[PDB]
RNA sequence: CGCGACCUCAGAUCAGACGUGGCGACCCGCUGAAUUUAAGCAUAUUAGUCAGCGGAGGAGAAGAAACUAACCAGGAUUCCCUCAGUAACGGCGAGUGAACAGGGAAGAGCCCAGCGCCGAAUCCCCGCCCCGCGGCGGGGCGCGGGACAUGUGGCGUACGGAA
RNA sequence: CUAAGGCUAAAUACCGGCACGAGACCGAUAGUCAACAAGUACCGUAAGGGAAAGUUGAAAAGAACUUUGAAGAGAGAGUUC
RNA sequence: AAGCCUAGGGCGCGGGCCCGGGUGGAGCCGCCGCAGGUGCAGAUCUUGGUGGUAGUAGCAAAUAUUCAAACGAGAACUUUGAAGGCCGAAGUGGAGAAGGGUUCCAUGUGAACAGCAGUUGAACAUGGGUCAGUCGGUCCUGAGAGAUGGGCGAGCGCCGUUC
RNA sequence: CGACUCUUAGCGGUGGAUCACUCGGCUCGUGCGUCGAUGAAGAACGCAGCUAGCUGCGAGAAUUAAUGUGAAUUGCAGGACACAUUGAUCAUCGACACUUCGAACGCACUUGCGGCCCCGGGUUCCUCCCGGGGCUACGCCUGUCUGAGCGUCGCU
């Protein structure tokens, strides 16, 4: 009486969808039968149910994600819901090479000047 | 005494842990130990306790030489059920009293493929300060 | 109200003192701080010496000490020109270097 | 009042709600130490500032 | 029924058809004091409304 | 001892012509601590005197 | 006739549910609150009053988002990675 | 719950005479 | 009587980004009192302190002398001790009150404009290819655009530098 | 010495927050206002003010059942050392 | 064990202390030194509790209740029937606005409230109840409030509504 | 002997002092030191079979997915699971999701009115109507487009 999620990968989004409407059916029919009394059996298939829903509408909701970033992986301009979310700050940081461009004044005096491994006390 | 700065070692703390600690640490808190003719053929010192074992009461008002089953574990209460440990009410209905798992000896476990594995890393480990503390 | 043969003394306790009491009970921290500090800074440098470059051979102004030597904030260029080190060589050997150092004697 | 607002009758609903007596099955909770509900307003000393 | 406050009287005359395939001559909306909103759909002379609600499971 | 301990109420006492006795008490409200004393040694709550 | 008689003339109102702060101090008449200050795009907040300063600060709420990033914090800023499936 | 407090409210003012 | 450049100034649901608000123990920039003392009180003191305002950071600020010294001279900045309750200020009353040097913790220096010399030798954006792309970068190809001579880039900054 | 241009970590502070450790500290009128459903109940139009309230028992084993009373309440009986 | 009580035995001038009995069930005491938030009869002291007053003052503003029956264990107060009254249409009536927010309705209870009682209630526990193209809001503008431009302001921001 | 009143003792009442406990505060010390237009802090409203408050969660609403662990949650029923199966419960959490107000962002807060595109019923665009989705705030940088000038000029 499980739905489990691995099933649930390999499956069509119309299937998927299939699988989704029908689980909505006795969802309402539990809710007829919640306040027609009904039994304590059909009382406790309320949760089982409604964490069915979010199994489903989770898998929904995963596999559409990365078929998205698939289309968009490469491209310059991404939506803002898939680009790197850290923080307001990290992404107001450097753009990790910036930090290591030096000018070719700098760079002229670490190869010309470079700091000596040395010694003393001989 | 302890010598690592970050364990508690501390009277409100230690407790605050003992009693809040999650579903999954009340799983080792409630360790028991073995009985002897086991400890020689696994060479673990205990074990945690499960829902299928039958038990040995060590202590107690119910303490004697009867082996029974546990019913029924609660890790809310810190607490086991027995199958002959029980105490009828004044209406005749029967209530088990609990024991609590660090007055429990095991005479055998109810094994199953995730138990196996957790009778030899004991052991593996047991082996370990044996050969190097030689 | 004096009496009887006290100085006349002059407290400075008339400000708000105790909002900004500055407690030294971070002192064992501190030195353990640095030192735990300071054994790593000498741990990523592996032959070179703990304490860093080379301090010259400076005398006192202020002539109340007038005889005394100190360690110098580092070698002067007209020191460095007779010795033959080009002045930034120095500073990557290991040798103190300042140009604002003159040198009248 | 008669001619109250969105907001205001959407508050009301939720103070309703809230005065109702604890249920029974709490009290035989094992770390439980509420015996009666002790925020039962009332419509004569409460009032409801609004 | 017992309907969402966020709703609308074209919705929920869309609803009712969609879910139990029957037509709709208007629907009646109020707002209950708990917080939910309240429907008193009505069906139009062709339909019988004890036969349809003993499929709902209502009786 | 925190200098926040028995200061972060605000009581000021009420003036003589009343029966009680010139103790800095709670301003007002449906409470229990209300004009009941506060800032003072001898009060239940309030400063414990010399704060270490 | 400035005491009980005058109590029971006090039928309108003045402060309403503010819609930033959630407390009844939004004045009508100068359709302004002043517990938060809503039209105002700073919260209203003043350090002569510390004890309302913490009555809504930082710590009280739900933390919907901020607990995630003190969480979020410790294990590494990671984002794109999964555990490594069985 | 316990009241607010509202003591014996200030007695009778008298007149206040010269010199 | 218009077209075509240039300068100033607009409209954009233009293409792509950026700032707002909160916390605010520590810090920076302002504004800023009265209780209190002087047995009163007005200068003084409280005190550039409480309150108010703006701004960030994990530290901030400051920081490599238009310095200290008068010595046989020291040598960025920051913190501790000491100088010191001292020089000095003060109805010279109450009171206020540093700094040099020395011993330490740490210790790192540099970059521009100008002067000049190199064919703008420089930089930004759009399209195509290869690499990796969950802190959008490297190389190549484009009479593909723009910025720039009202000055980009290289050498080069007081310790001299350039040819 | 070279102002009217600019960058720069380290030694420095940290009653906010995260995770900790420790105490010649207080032990429920004490210690943070708050050891508990505490900035909660409650008060004032509002700015704001703001509590009281720890402990059955090892284990509920929380007194089955008889009798008086309508019942609250009792007498018996029973559990627990 | 601590704590508490004591018509018991006592000690020390005294601060106080040692035993005996009873309750209690889990920690506590002497000596040498150390440290303090260390000893209460008062402060119109703070908190909490309890007395005399005292079963006392009191339950007296607006003409008035009586008889029989029903429910019940219980009736001066509930209900019904009859009688006698009052409010006398600027009402003790029938409806609204502001305000109150389930107080509206049915069933059940009578533990706590209704300063006596209550079989009753606006008390409590269960459920239920407010349906709009035409009734209002929504639209318009008055007194006024308040952005943009503009100006001022160290500053949050302020002035002003055609300049 | 009475009744009433005072003291003491026992027992029984009001009261919760003392004592022993303590998942709590205070102080100091260490590490790190992280908010937000990809929508912060805060607030409102909802979510459990029986759920009032606390806490948790956001129409996927007492939690979804994955990893670790491994037989429970539990106050009462219930039913999944076979623990010989990614598998009950817990922690971690790196994937997904996150109602409304709120810097709050179409115009103002009455939850009312708008417009510009796309899609499905209306229809087989032919305009109403309905439902869903994406946009529409200010300040400001680079670039693009369209412009204005009895500004400086040339061509005419
Ligand atoms: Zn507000």
């Amino acid at each position: 009486a499980k739905i489990k999620a691995r099933d649930l990968r390999g499956k069509k989004k119309e299937e998927l969808l299939k699988q989704l409407d029908d689980l909505k059916v006795e969802l309402s029919q539990l809710r007829v039968a919640k306040v027609t009394g009904g039994a304590a059996s059909k009382l406790s298939k309320i949760r089982v149910v409604r964490k069915s829903i979010a199994r489903v509408l989770t898998v929904i909701n995963q596999t559409q994600k990365e078929n998205l970033r698939k289309f968009y992986k490469g491209k310059k301009y991404k939506p803002l819901d898939l680009r790197p979310k850290k923080t307001r700050a990290m992404r107001r940081r450097l753009n990790k090479h910036e930090e290591s461009l030096k000018t070719k004044k700098q760079q002229r005096k670490e190869r010309l000047y470079p700091l000596r491994k040395y010694a003393v006390k001989a | 005494m302890k010598f690592n700065p970050f364990v508690t070692s501390d009277r409100s703390k230690n407790r605050k842990r003992h009693f809040n600690a999650p579903s999954h640490i009340r799983r080792k808190i409630m360790s028991s130990p073995l009985s002897k003719e086991l400890r020689q053929k696994y060479n673990v010192r205990s074990m945690p306790i499960r829902k299928d074992d039958e038990v040995q009461v060590v202590r107690g008002h119910y303490k004697g030489q009867q082996i029974g089953k546990v019913v029924q574990v609660y890790r809310k209460k810190y607490v086991i059920y027995i199958e002959r440990v029980q105490r009828e009410k004044a209406n005749g209905t029967t209530v088990h009293v609990g024991i609590h798992p660090s007055k429990v000896v095991i005479t055998r476990l109810k094994l199953d493929k995730d138990r196996k594995k957790i009778l030899e890393r004991k052991a593996k480990s047991r082996q370990v300060g044996k050969e190097k503390g030689k | 109200a004096p009496s009887r043969n006290g100085m006349i003394l002059k407290p400075h306790f008339h400000k708000d003192w105790q909002r900004r009491v500055a407690t030294w009970f971070n002192q064992p921290a501190r030195k353990i701080r640095r030192r735990k500090a300071r054994q790593a800074r000498a741990r990523r440098i592996a032959p070179r010496p703990a304490s860093g470059p080379l301090r010259p051979i400076v005398r006192c102004p202020t002539v109340r000490y007038h005889t005394k030597v100190r360690a110098g904030r580092g070698f002067s260029l007209e020191e460095l020109r007779v010795a033959g080190i080009h002045k930034k060589v120095a500073r990557t050997i290991g040798i103190s270097v300042d140009p604002r150092r003159r040198n009248k004697s | 009042s008669s001619h109250k607002t969105f907001r205001i009758k959407r508050f009301l609903a939720k103070k309703q709600k809230q005065n109702r007596p604890i249920p029974q099955w709490i009290r035989m909770k094992t770390g439980n130490k509420i015996r009666y509900n002790s925020k039962r307003r009332h419509w004569r000393r409460t009032k409801l500032g609004l | 029924f017992i309907v969402d406050v966020k709703a609308n009287k074209h919705q929920i005359k869309q609803a009712v058809k969609k879910l139990y395939d029957i037509d709709v001559a208007k629907v009646n909306t109020l707002i209950r004091p708990d917080g939910e909103k309240k429907a008193y759909v009505r069906l139009a002379p062709d339909y019988d409304a004890l036969d349809v609600a003993n499929k709902i499971g209502i009786i | 001892v925190s200098e926040l301990a028995g200061h972060q109420t605000s009581a000021e006492s009420w003036g003589t012509g009343r029966a009680v006795a010139r103790i800095p008490r709670v301003r007002g409200g449906g409470t229990h601590r209300s004009g009941q004393g506060a800032f003072g040694n001898m009060c239940r709550g309030g400063r414990m005197f010399a704060p270490t | 006739t400035k005491g009980t008689s005058s109590f029971g003339k006090r039928r309108n109102k003045t402060h309403t549910l503010c819609r930033r702060c959630g407390s009844k101090a939004y004045h009508l008449q100068k359709s302004t609150c002043g517990k938060c200050g809503y039209p105002a795009k700073r919260k209203r907040k003043y350090n002569w009053s510390a004890k309302a300063k913490r009555r809504n600060t930082t710590g009280t709420g739900r933390m919907r988002h901020l607990k995630i990033v003190y969480r979020r914090f410790r294990h590494g800023f990671r984002e794109g990675t999964t555990p490594k499936p069985k | 719950p316990r009241p607010r407090p509202r003591p014996r409210p200030r007695p009778r003012p008298r007149p206040r005479p010269r010199p």
